[PDB]
């Protein structure tokens, strides 16, 4: 079976240099062109450059030249994709795969890249307070890295109405994400209600009962 | 500027059929280069679709078909089925300053469920981070199909684009979608406007919900 295998997951800070690999296997490496494609969260595929592994002819996409280096080694049927400095900006999704007469008819799994100057931080929690019958309260869980952190709704019993939202990267190079839960009007004061944030990372545990005004 | 023109989305409910268009330019499909077709299920690496204009690689049904006439490149798609859910880009070789360009992609909706407009709840920031100096609107936008969503932040009635973030819409566990997202300002900035406004368009359609410093 023809595949390419990317190299695992990165995170990295900005300025920091880094180089991912494609390996090809099942197939003649070197008699096949290697793409890079960048994909931004959310967005669009971006041809990057492509690389003839033969005789190491590369060609950049103009809006790349200059800012990563296609490489590739075809003793070991691997091609290379590489920063000298990497920007925030460059968090994305990073595909390769093999021109073919069925074009990119095999792809890398991908190798997701962050990029972000913030050292590991645990999240500050802020209540949401609730201000056809019920009110929607919540937590906001705010500026800290890097991913995953957990939400509970008391200790687990409350899952009903539950949704926690995926996190953003902020400009600050810290994540933020939201929980809400829909609860009836008329057991506000009486139930009480408190999130349960979790960020292993950073040994950080908070609860934070959430309540009306 | 070699470019492929897709439409940003196109939909059709179970058992239809959808057509989605590629233009080129003079550099690519005008040259008479064969355009491709991928097909990229959220989560995953696109997969080869259609090759040279209209052949299929095996294992993709011939419900999917493809074509190129003049300098548009068409996928059509019969039979539509929920799985088809994705984005499909098209692409090609060229011959101006790249070699190889892909169109900006469009989002198939399979319309398997009623359009439900959103549900905007919007937070003001609290007491709590307040006193830490800091200040975030949080907008959160619940309960709305099919899965896309523009947000629009208003400072009393002028647009502000600066310390925005928005969350791509996932679905909820009862299946509608959700999406959130949060304006940051300086404690002074929340104190210094009249109100705030976070505006939600879904299908054409905007709601609207306004929090205001001096109430409560």
């Amino acid at each position: 079976e023809v595949q390419l295998v990317q190299s695992g997951a990165e995170v990295k800070k900005p300025g920091e240099s880094l180089k991912i690999s494609c390996k090809g296997s099942g197939y003649s490496f070197s008699n096949y062109w290697i793409g890079w494609v960048r994909q931004m969260p959310g967005k669009g595929l971006e041809w990057m450059g492509i690389i003839d592994p033969s005789n190491s002819y590369t060609r950049y996409s103009p809006s790349f030249q200059g800012q990563v280096t296609i490489s590739a080694d075809k003793s070991i049927s691997t091609a290379y994709l590489q920063w000298s400095s990497l920007k925030a900006s460059d968090t994305a999704m990073y595909y390769c795969a093999r021109w073919y007469y069925k074009p990119f008819d095999v792809w890398g799994q991908g190798t997701l890249v962050t990029v972000s100057s913030a050292s590991t931080k645990g999240p500050s929690v802020f209540p949401l307070a609730p201000s056809g019958g019920t009110a929607a309260l919540g937590c906001l869980v705010k500026d800290y890295f890097p991913e995953p952190v957990t939400v509970s709704w008391n200790s687990g019993a409350l899952t009903s109405g539950v949704h926690t939202f995926p996190a953003v990267l902020q400009s600050s190079g810290l994540y933020s994400l939201s929980s809400v839960v829909t609860v009836p009007s008329s057991s506000l004061g009486t139930q009480t209600y408190i999130c349960n944030v979790n960020h292993k990372p950073s040994n950080t545990k908070v609860d934070k009962k959430v309540e009306p005004k | 500027q070699s470019v492929l023109t897709q439409p940003p989305s196109v939909s059709g409910a179970p058992g239809q059929r959808v057509t989605i268009s590629c233009t080129g330019s003079s550099s690519n499909i005008g040259s008479g280069y064969d355009v491709h077709w991928y097909q990229q299920l959220p989560g995953t690496a696109p997969k080869l679709l259609i090759y040279g204009n209209s052949k299929r690689p095996s294992g993709v049904p011939d419900r999917f078909s493809g074509s190129k006439s003049g300098t548009s490149a068409s996928l059509a798609i019969t039979g539509l089925q929920s799985e088809d859910e994705a984005d499909y880009y098209c692409a090609s070789w060229t011959d101006g300053l790249s070699l190889v360009v892909f169109g900006g992609g469009t989002k198939l909706t399979v319309l398997g469920q009623p359009k439900a407009a959103p549900s905007v709840t919007l937070f003001p920031p609290s007491s709590e981070e307040l006193q830490a100096n800091k200040a975030t609107l949080v907008c959160l936008i619940s309960d709305f199909y099919p899965g896309a969503v523009t947000v629009a932040w208003k400072a009393d009635s002028s647009p502000v684009k600066a310390g925005v973030e928005t969350t791509t819409p996932s679905k909820q566990s009862n299946n509608k979608y959700a999406a959130s997202s949060y304006l940051s300002l300086t404690p002074e900035q929340w104190k210094s406007h009249r109100s705030y406004s976070c505006q939600v368009t879904h299908e054409g359609s905007t709601v609207e919900k306004t929090v205001a410093p001096t109430e409560c």
